[PDB]
């Protein structure tokens, strides 16, 4: 329990992952308008998706229009899908956790009866 | 594979024991905690038989009622600890274990010092029985009082006020606990004038008088310089802040006291920083056993009537813990282990602050004959009448007890009657037009 | 089409990430408590982190106690920080979008 | 009304200032609390207005409901010179027991320059200490032996020698080791002395061991400290808290008189500084140790746990001469030290080698990186690993490299020159979290 | 290029201050004198930030009436002086500066001991108030 730290990290990681997903959105839409650039961006970003701001710093050095486009896309994504997030994560974790304990309880009784 | 949690180990008599209460963080099982606490305080590293030195956590139970709170009992080999050194005991027990990331909170509740270890400490320089023979005061508690205010009062004048009190029929007087040596009351002067008051008042009352001189100082050198000089003046008693000064400095002072036959009063300044919170820290019960061990003849146990219940039971418990020679483990009074002291002398509990005369019968019924009832501030006629009032009230109380009266049910009358003999006591009692709640009838 | 499965995947991702965060908590808590087990856990975990749900399944087969524990921790972290993330990832990107546009405007 | 709450008083420079955080009980107004805390810690023919402690600002800690910050000003006359003890007793003595407060915590204290001038402080401190140890341009290495007892002083002595010859600067006495039945202190001293003398000669580098002088009585503490002085030992250690401030203040003056460096171990600190809602925070205690006397002080590890923001702050406080108030780092009031020297922070416990480049970049050359246990090859190769790792980092920094995003490589690279460093790194197969791509 | 005469420096509270009165020899300008007096009593030699230790002469004025007599005000860093030691204070202030060939006469008129330095001295063993009670 150092939640102040655990919050700021999930924020920076989620932000780095919403940068990756913003790249997927501009890639599939530019895949119909520019096949050479759909491969150019794919080549440039290959394995650089693990940091949101380390990716933007390098894309500003290449094409400033492409860098600002992702910035507005990731701006839209978070302003849209972020409100529903917490409800999904928790219930998701609780649904899974409860189910994994049942499976553990079923593996518990299968070792109980064979003893 | 955890050798630091041994649920079957029955403790040896020569072991040191410790009862912690803790809140484990989400996920941590209780046995993981108690074992880690045991390991860290002892060896903790994780061809020999190390077993001797490893401290064992031997019992764990959840606190009745409170959820997510457990008691952890740990045993420590007599060999883990340096002799006469409370410092080392502390550093060994409370040194590190309080910082665990896997723990929400930790509170040390009690320690069983083994007789074998108790024997390596000097204890009180004199203790209850000796001190009575030294001062010639028997058959009643001892009356002290604090002078207000602190500074902004010259030595000549502080001294004058001390005389006024002692002469008015009080046993003791005390320095404000933050009075050491400041820009406007250097100790050497406070000591001169206090000494003069004692000698005069003592000769005038024909009764042994004392003032607790605060030798608490920046360095061991300085602290001694003062005690040395209080001795030179023939003072029967000095005071010392064992907690803010520290245990090493104290152990030192308490020995010196025995060597020079000077009584040693002990003020627990800064105790509340450690002992206040239920969920974290060390309980004063422990620090008191420690103060007993290091050394000291008096010790501020705080009053039992300002504060309400549960302090009561817990305080009664540790008053017994510093007074008696053998104390049965009784959980209801907060005494976790049976404690012996192998004829190590007892410490006089001092009931300090917030208490006035009305409290007198209660105080006597609670603390009995072996106590020091401090009275700092204020009677409408001055120090002496105030002192007399308090003194007569006390004398009246003792005899009423000896005659066989119920100081709880009769406290009111026992004072009102005595008041018809001391106008000073009258003035004081009449100062508090007391409140009683009766529900509506008819 | 987009947002529906964009958020669906992101939830599964967050789920996996908190499990990693639950693991790194149980690491540190054991770092002081049981160095031996802490050492073992750290080595076993290396690389696995990828999928959070697959990870517990794997850890259950090795040391079931530790699998259970992480489950309770991840559950505790979710319930206690989830509500606050939307007011941070949005205002974190918005703070990053106003700052980077300042750099472009000058140079 | 109350003359202990003065909302307009501007503090005189020569005042002593204190920042408390409290929760008042249901009903109790904040101003009453701040004023009582002021009254009780100070005073209560009344030209007393000089000596009264005034409460001159109250504010609500953002976020936390029922939380207040109270600022209190104290006159330079309330406190005995050179007495940290009396400072405490005057400030913390009693204000913590109020029935009208649910909890009180002392956050910070501004010691005025006129009062600071009445303390010795560190018997040497950073600057001087280097000139004495001849160590420059890098943080200093140390490490803790394990376990405590169960080792005959001859062996502890052999173990120590292994470490100092392995390329370390210091080794440390396990803090709960004073003098127990199976390791009496004078023996430990002898064999540690001999371990320094050997290893120092063979390496041509000044070697040290923090000998643990902490004892029951002052008399006894001096007996140890100065027999250690007799051996020509460069450094001794002291548990300032469990021993006591008086007992320490003493030792520190002795240390300046005998030119012996002072290593301060912060035992028991968690009992006071842990809880947010109650107690004294470590930043205060740290200032008091600087004031009492000490050349090293365990400022605790940084890389475990907020911890960071608040730690860096008081590291600044025990190192620098002037420290600007900055609440976000925990610095409540600006602090001058008037050329009183700084104390070397000590990073202790939990840290192995991977942390190295972090520790360098966070702490810098004026720090002690303590490494308590365990390398698969023994003490000496462990000490060598940790030295190379460090040397590698100091040079990587000086060349201009980014110790956060490059730390990994910097160690893996120098890892191919020390096989001892190689095996150390092998022990920790790192965990990195990547999200499902493709 | 004289860094020992700083007419704009406002003294810190922690500074030691000193007011000299002097007669400069024929030819010597007043600012040359005050600066030399400042330099000699402090550092005086003429990669660091020495600035802390250099004592600054911060104000000069001619004595009302008296011709060829000036007051020179000089500030001294609290760090220049050993504690409790008046001896050191003296040796630092009056040690040398009185011998200057470029000065006809020098008289030290007053010193402002900073509170921060005053605090390092014991002062009177008792003093007026105590002694009356004694």
């Amino acid at each position: 329990m150092n939640l102040k730290q655990i919050a700021k990290d999930t924020a920076k990681t989620l932000q780095s992952y919403l940068t990756y997903q913003a790249l997927r959105t501009v890639l599939a839409q530019l895949g119909e308008t520019n096949p050479p650039l759909a491969l150019w961006l794919h080549n440039f970003s290959a394995g650089k998706v693990q940091d949101g701001e380390k990716y933007i710093e390098e894309l500003f050095l290449e094409k400033p229009d492409l860098a600002l486009r992702i910035m507005t896309v990731r701006e839209h994504i978070a302003e849209e899908i972020a409100e529903f997030l917490p409800e999904m994560v928790v219930t998701g974790i609780q649904q899974a956790n409860m189910e994994k304990r049942r499976q553990h309880l079923e593996r518990m009784t299968q070792v109980s009866l064979s003893h | 594979k955890l050798t630091y949690y041994t649920p079957d180990y029955t403790p040896k008599d020569t072991d040191l024991l410790a009862a912690f209460r803790f809140s484990p963080q989400p996920g941590v099982p209780a046995d993981e905690a108690g074992a880690a606490i045991a390991a860290e305080s002892s060896t903790g590293t994780w061809l020999t038989d190390m077993d001797r030195y490893k401290g064992k956590c031997y019992h764990i139970e959840p606190v009745q009622g409170e959820e997510n709170s457990y008691f952890a009992f740990i045993a420590y080999p007599l060999d883990l600890f340096e002799e006469g050194s409370v410092t080392n005991i502390l550093t060994s027990i409370v040194g590190n274990v309080f910082g665990f990331k896997a723990i929400r909170s930790l509170r040390l509740e009690d320690i069983r010092f083994p007789v074998a270890l108790v024997k390596t400490f000097q204890g009180p320089p004199h203790g209850i029985q000796v001190e009575r023979d030294l001062l010639n005061k028997y058959g009643r508690p001892m009356l002290g009082c604090t002078i207000k205010p602190k500074l902004g009062l010259s030595a000549k004048n502080y001294g004058r006020a001390v005389y006024e009190c002692l002469r008015g029929g009080l046993d003791f007087t005390k320095d404000d606990e933050n009075i050491n040596s400041q820009p406007f009351q250097r100790w050497r002067d406070r000591f001169l004038f206090v000494a003069d008051a004692i000698h005069k008042s003592q000769a005038e009352t024909g009764e042994i008088k004392g003032h607790y001189l605060n030798v608490t100082a920046p360095t061991c050198e300085e602290m001694m310089k003062r005690a040395e000089f209080a001795k030179e003046l023939g003072m029967p008693i000095i005071m010392h802040d064992f907690l803010t000064a520290g245990f090493t400095a104290n152990t030192t002072l308490a020995k010196w006291c025995r060597d020079n036959g000077v009584l040693l009063h002990i003020h627990r300044a800064m105790h509340a920083v450690i002992d206040r919170q239920r969920n974290h820290g060390i309980h004063f019960r422990v620090l008191a056993k420690c103060l007993r061990l290091s050394g000291g003849d008096h010790l501020h146990s705080g009053t039992v009537v300002g504060k309400l219940e549960g302090d009561k039971a817990s305080t009664l418990g540790f008053v017994d813990l510093m007074r008696e020679d053998h104390i049965e483990a009784d959980r209801s009074r907060g005494v976790f282990f049976t404690q012996d002291w192998a004829s190590m002398p007892g410490v006089l509990p001092v009931a300090s602050g917030g208490i006035h005369v009305w409290h007198m019968p209660a105080l006597v019924e609670i603390f009995g004959d072996d106590s020091v009832l401090q009275f700092g501030g204020g009677h409408p006629w001055g120090n002496a009448p105030g002192a007399t009032a308090n003194r007569v009230a006390l004398e009246a109380c003792v005899q009423a007890r000896n005659e066989g009266r119920d100081l709880y049910r009769e406290g009111g009358d026992i004072l009102r009657e005595a008041g018809k003999w001391s106008p000073e006591l009258a003035a004081a009692l009449d100062l508090w037009k007391e409140i009683k709640f009766e529900f509506e009838t008819m």
